[PDB]
């Protein structure tokens, strides 16, 4: 009932993460077990693992500039305009 | 009451969700909660600030792999994108 | 290079099922998580629930046990000896 | 203005940090930010809700492995615990 996680990784990334973790009394295998335990318990990912991708960033840049933004009066009008 | 906006990308994202036969009732109910200032959201939505240098942006989960990204300020609610982790973060 | 971690088989299977639903393998999650740790020099949030001591403190506080007042920051800092 | 409390466990955690020569000024600066409602906090504090069956509790990082747990309600600010990830969650 004891399996192994085996993951290919960049060696420099591995060493750096290992340093960061060692600072807090953890090993990489500790973080792996802790993380997978959370995933299995919650059936979901930990928060904020990745930054928004290029498409999301571009949408945000556009909206912040006022480009391709659309108004709605309330929930009904919004859903109507979205076609949902 | 906050002004209501949505981005063009959000329109596209919502069409894609429809096409994929997602449960739009879940998304619509979350959106209504947002519009009605029913804040903080119920815990099930796992609502939290977007990891980004862009201020006011938040991230709520319709499902574990169905995300809504929106901006929320005192005067503004904007629906920005929605989709899977791969679509938004991948 | 490789990350190698012993883990309970059933835990591994459950995590793998969750991740498969999202088009990911465990090794993907490992790379993603270690990358975030390396870049931020910090842990992701909420990896572990509050432990027994923290929970006991919260229960006591909530029941009005071992709770102390302070009038302002100066009063507080003096009372804590800092 | 918020009523200010601290738990007995907090005074113990504080004496413990003090004992191991932590920079108590970092903690005081943070606590002062909370007391003065200078909210929300500088981003370095990584402030976020505590994950528990107890609404109102939050978790801020004085250092990457030095955490402050506090309760924050409209009328109350209670300093609850402080210490390492291992000491609070391990």
């Amino acid at each position: 009932a004891n399996a192994f996680v085996r993951a290919r990784i960049d060696e420099d990334l591995k060493n750096q993460a290992a340093d960061v973790l060692a600072g807090m009394g953890l090993t990489i295998s500790d973080l792996v077990r802790i993380t997978l335990t959370k995933v299995a318990r919650e059936k979901a990912l930990p928060f904020d693992l990745r930054e928004p991708n290029q498409l999301t960033i571009q949408s945000i840049k556009n909206s912040e500039a006022g480009v391709d933004v659309h108004k709605a009066k309330d929930a009904d009008d919004l859903f109507d305009k979205l076609g949902i | 009451q906050r002004d209501i906006e949505y981005s063009g990308q959000f329109s596209k994202d919502v069409k894609l969700a429809q096409k994929r036969h997602k449960d739009m009732n879940k998304l619509k109910y979350l959106m209504t909660l947002l519009i009605n200032n029913t804040l903080p959201l119920p815990a099930v939505y796992k609502d939290h600030p977007l990891q980004s240098s862009w201020k006011g942006y938040r991230d709520a989960h319709v499902e574990p792999d169905w995300i809504l990204i929106y901006k929320l300020t005192d005067k503004l609610l904007r629906f920005e994108r929605t989709g899977t982790h791969a679509a938004l973060f991948g």
